[PDB]
C-alpha cells in the first residue's frame, strides 16, 4: 500500500512548520516513511505545496494521484479562511475531485491570544463553529485545529489523513 | 560543508523512502524535488522588493551547486585523437559534457545571476517602502505580503525609470527560463502510463462537436477558438489537454487534422502564455527517469517563479505608484 | 579538496552508475552497494604488507568511507510516541528513531573496521621480519606472485614476534567470523528476486535430485555421513550442493518441515566445514536485484570487512609460513 | 536498445583498474555505464573491475553473473600471471559463464622490451607476441590484444573487440 498526502493552502499559513513539526531555513523535502495501521504497514509520502500559492507553474506534481489533501488556513487569517473556499477549492475540485479533504486550522496557540491579536489589529480569531461551517461547506471529511508550536492534534491531523486515505 | 552537503546528498539516493526499502522515486524525481523545495524556502522569504540578505544568498549560491553538480558528470562517450610529444597517434575514447546541458546550464545560471543582480539595484534607500500586514497602515489578493506603500503624490521620475527598466529586464529573463523549460518537456520521453490512459481515438478524446470542427472542409483555428469558451484558465487547461491527447494518439490522409491542430496547440501557447502545465507534461515529469532532464525542467521552472515574483513585486509597486497618482491627476 | 571530491562521489551514485545520465542506470542500493567494494577493493589492494596502514591511506579510508555509510544514519522507523510538556501536557507524537537493523550493526561494523586497522598499527616500528621487491635477487629466492615475498631470520623468529603473530592471527579470525555472521544475517533478511523464483524446478526431488533427495528424506539421518555419501573434493562440487539445497529450501520454505529442517543442518555443517566458500545463487541474486540501501550497506561492509580480514590473516600465515621453512 | 556488461579479469599487478581507468577517464574505479556508438550501433555499455577478487574471491559476488563478453589479463611481464591465467581464470569462466566470449588482453606493452627496466628488475621477463597468440588458441579466446595504460596503445581497440564480439 502507499499513500500521497498532500499539504495545501494560503502562505504564512504554516503549511512547512506543520509538516516539519509531524515529523521531526523552513524547508521541508518529500518525506516518506513506513507507518503501520490496525495491523499492516502502509508507505507514507508527505507533500509541501510551499510557494505554490505565489506561483502556480512552480508545483506541477502537486494534485497527480493525490489519496488525500490536507487543506490548511490560518486561525488568526480570515482572508486565509475565505480562500478556501474561493481558491483552493476549485482546484482539488478541478483537478482530482472526490479525493478526500481534511481541514486544518493552525496557529491554534495564537487564536485566543489577547495580547497577540492587540498586538496585531489585522489578524482576527476564526472560532471553532466557524472552522466547521467551513468543513460542511467545501465537503471536509473532518476538521481539526492544531499548532506546530505546541504539537495539539498535528498527530491527529495526519492520523485522519492516513486512515481516510484507506477507505 | 560536510555535514551539512552529506545530509541532502544522502536524502536523495533514499529517494524520498526513509525506511530505507528503495520504494522511493527515481534519482531524477528526487532531484527535480530537491530543487523545487529548496527555491520555495528562499524565494518565499523574498516578499519585498529588495536584495536578497547576504546569507540567503550564500545559502542558495551553494546548495542548488551542489544539486546542479550531478550534470557535471553527465558525458557523451565518444571517439577522438591525441597525439605525444614524441610524434605518435593514438586513438581514445573521450568525455564531453551532454549537449543539452553543455549550452542550457551555463545558460540558466547566467539567469540566476541575473535575478540575483536585479533585486541587488534595490540595495539601500528605495522611495517605496513595506508595512506590516496586521498594523494599522497595513490595512489601507495574496493577503501574506508586505502591503507596499509609495510616497504621496507619486515616485520620482527617476525612481519610476529604473521600475519599469527592470521589469522589462525580468521579464526578458522569464521567457528566457521558460523557452528553455517548453524545450525539456518537449524531449523527455512520453510515460506508458500516459498512453494507457489514452482514449481509443481522436473522435472520443476531442468531443464530438470539436471533433467536427478540426475535420470540416476549411480550418480557421482563430474561428475556432473564438468558438469556444475560452473564459476560465480551466477551460483552456481542458481543451489543450484534449488536443494533446489527440497528437499522441495520431502520431501512431490523417496528417491534416494532425497538422490542423498543432497549429491549434500553437495558438494557445500564444494567446496563454501563463498556463499551468498539461496532462503530458506533468506525466513526463512524473515518470522522468533522465537525471539530466529532470534538473533543467526544475530549475528552469522554479527560475521562471523566480522572474514571475519579481515582476510580480515590481508591478505592485507600480500600481501603488498610479493609484496614488490617480488620487490626484 | 573534500568539496570537490566528496560531492563528485555523490553525484556518479545519484546517476546509477549510467553517466550518459539517462537514468538507465542501476538502484541506488546497488550503486552504493558497488562503491563500499570498489573502494576497498583499491585501498587494500596496495596494503600489501604486515605493517601500519600509509596515515594518508588511512585518513582516505576513514573519510571516504564515512561518506558512503552517511545514508543509514536517515534510514528511520517512524513509529508513534508522546511527549509531555513543562506543563504536564501530554501530546502523542511520531517519531524517528534509527531503523532497527542498522541501529546495532553499523557501530558494530564500523568497529571491526577499527580492530582491524588497529592490528596492522601494532606493526608500527621495526619487526622481525621484513620484505623484499617481488622482482629483485632475494625475490627470486621464493617459492599469488604479485605479493612481496616475506623474510625472517636465519635461526627463524624469536618467542616473542612468533607469540605476537598468533595472538593477532586468533584476533583478526574473530573480526572474520563477527563480520562474516552479519553478511550471513542480512542475507537471509533480504528479498528473494522473483527472477530467482522463476528459475526453481517443479519439487523437492527436481533440484536434489532422485539420489540425493532419498537420502535426506530417510527414517534416520547423518548430515556428516550425508556428506561423506557425496563427492565434496572441489569447491565447484561442494557449491554446486549448496546451490541444490538452497533451491530445495525454498521450494519447500514455500509448500514438510522435519526435510526443512535436516537441510538447513546440512548447510550449517557446509559453513563449518567450507567456510571462505563463494556466495551461492541465491546469495547473488539477491544481492543483484536488492533495492534496500540499508541491506546493500550492510551486506558490502560486512563482506569488505570479512576479507580485509581475510587478507591481515594472510598477511600474518605467510610469516608463520616462512618461519617455518626458517626452522626446517 | 541493447546492454553490454564487459568484465575485466586477471591476477594482481596486472593493472587491470588502471587500464579501465585509462579508458575512461591510489585510483578507484567505480562501475561506469554509458552509451557508446559502435559502427552506427547505438550500444549500452557497462565496464566491471575485478581488482581484489585475485586476494578473497567472495569480494566480488557480481562478478560473472550477467556477463557479455571477458577481458582475461596477464601482464607481459609476468609469466606467473600468463600460468594463471589457464590454471586458475579460465576454470572460473568455463565454470559461471559457458559460452561467452573472452578477449586475451597482454597489458605492460611499455615494459615489454624496456632494455633497463627488464636489467633493474631481474624477475620481471618478457612475453612475445607468439606466445601470447598461443595462449589465445589455447585458451580459446576470439582475440589478442597487447596494450598499455601509460601510452594508451591499443587500449582502445582492447574494448572496441570487446563490444563487437560481447554483440551476437
Amino acid at each position: 500500500r502507499f499513500i500521497k498526502c498532500v499539504t495545501v493552502g494560503d502562505g504564512a499559513v504554516g503549511k512547512t512548520c506543520m509538516l516539519i513539526s509531524y515529523t521531526g531555513p523552513t524547508v521541508f523535502d518529500n518525506f516518506s516513511a513506513n507507518v503501520v495501521v490496525d495491523g499492516s504497514t502502509v508507505n507514507l509520502g508527505l507533500w509541501d505545496t510551499a510557494g505554490q500559492e505565489d506561483y502556480n507553474r512552480l508545483r506541477p506534481l502537486s494534485y497527480r494521484g493525490a489519496d488525500v489533501f490536507l487543506l490548511a488556513f490560518s486561525l488568526i487569517s480570515k482572508a486565509s479562511y475565505e480562500n478556501i473556499h474561493k481558491k483552493w477549492l476549485p482546484e482539488l475540485k478541478h483537478y482530482a475531485p472526490g479525493i478526500p479533504i481534511v481541514l486544518v486550522g493552525t496557529k491554534l496557540d495564537l487564536r485566543d491570544d489577547k495580547q497577540f491579536l492587540k498586538d496585531h489589529p489585522g489578524a482576527a480569531s476564526i472560532t471553532t463553529a466557524q472552522g466547521e461551517e467551513l468543513r460542511k461547506m467545501i465537503g471536509a471529511v473532518r476538521y481539526l485545529e492544531c499548532s506546530s508550536k505546541t504539537q495539539q492534534n498535528v498527530k491527529a491531523v495526519f492520523d485522519t489523513a492516513i486512515r481516510v486515505a484507506l477507505r | 560543508d560536510m555535514e551539512m552537503m552529506k545530509d541532502r546528498f544522502a536524502k536523495l539516493l533514499l529517494g524520498e523512502d526513509m525506511s530505507g526499502g528503495g520504494k522511493g522515486v527515481s534519482s531524477a524525481l528526487a532531484l527535480s524535488n530537491a530543487i523545487t523545495n529548496l527555491a520555495a524556502s528562499i524565494f518565499g522569504e523574498q516578499t519585498k522588493l529588495q536584495p536578497m540578505p547576504q546569507d540567503r544568498q550564500a545559502r542558495w549560491k551553494k546548495e542548488i551547486d551542489w544539486l546542479l553538480s550531478v550534470t557535471d558528470h553527465i558525458v557523451e562517450f565518444v571517439p577522438s585523437q591525441q597525439t605525444s610529444k614524441d610524434g605518435v597517434c593514438t586513438e581514445i575514447m573521450v568525455t564531453r559534457q551532454r549537449g543539452d546541458l553543455l549550452m542550457n546550464i551555463p545558460a540558466l545560471r547566467k539567469l540566476d545571476a541575473m535575478l540575483i543582480d536585479t533585486l541587488d539595484n534595490f540595495r539601500g534607500h528605495n522611495e517605496f517602502w513595506y508595512v506590516s500586514r496586521d498594523s494599522e497602515e497595513g490595512q489601507q489578493d495574496k493577503w501574506w505580503l508586505p502591503p507596499v506603500k509609495v510616497p504621496p503624490g507619486g515616485l520620482s521620475e527617476p525612481s519610476r525609470r529604473m521600475l519599469y527598466f527592470q521589469k522589462d529586464s525580468v521579464t526578458q529573463v522569464q521567457k528566457a527560463a521558460m523557452a528553455i523549460n517548453a524545450q525539456v518537456l518537449s524531449e523527455m520521453e512520453i510515460p506508458e502510463s500516459y498512453i494507457d490512459s489514452l482514449p481509443k481515438n481522436g473522435r472520443a478524446s476531442l468531443g464530438d462537436s470539436i471533433y467536427k470542427s478540426i475535420t470540416e472542409e476549411w480550418f480557421d483555428p482563430e474561428q475556432f477558438l473564438a468558438m469556444l469558451d475560452m473564459s476560465t484558465e480551466h477551460k483552456v487547461l481542458d481543451l489543450k489537454n484534449r488536443i494533446e491527447a489527440s497528437v499522441v494518439i495520431w502520431k501512431r490522409k490523417r496528417e491534416l487534422f494532425e497538422e490542423r491542430a498543432e497549429t491549434i496547440l500553437v495558438l494557445l501557447k500564444q494567446k496563454f502564455p501563463g498556463l499551468p502545465q498539461s496532462s503530458l507534461d506533468i506525466s513526463k515529469i512524473q515518470f522522468n527517469k533522465d537525471v539530466g532532464q529532470a534538473v533543467l525542467e526544475s530549475y528552469s521552472r522554479i527560475l521562471e517563479s523566480l522572474a514571475y515574483t519579481v515582476m510580480s513585486r515590481i508591478e505592485d509597486v507600480l500600481y501603488t505608484d498610479t493609484l496614488a497618482l490617480k488620487q490626484t491627476l
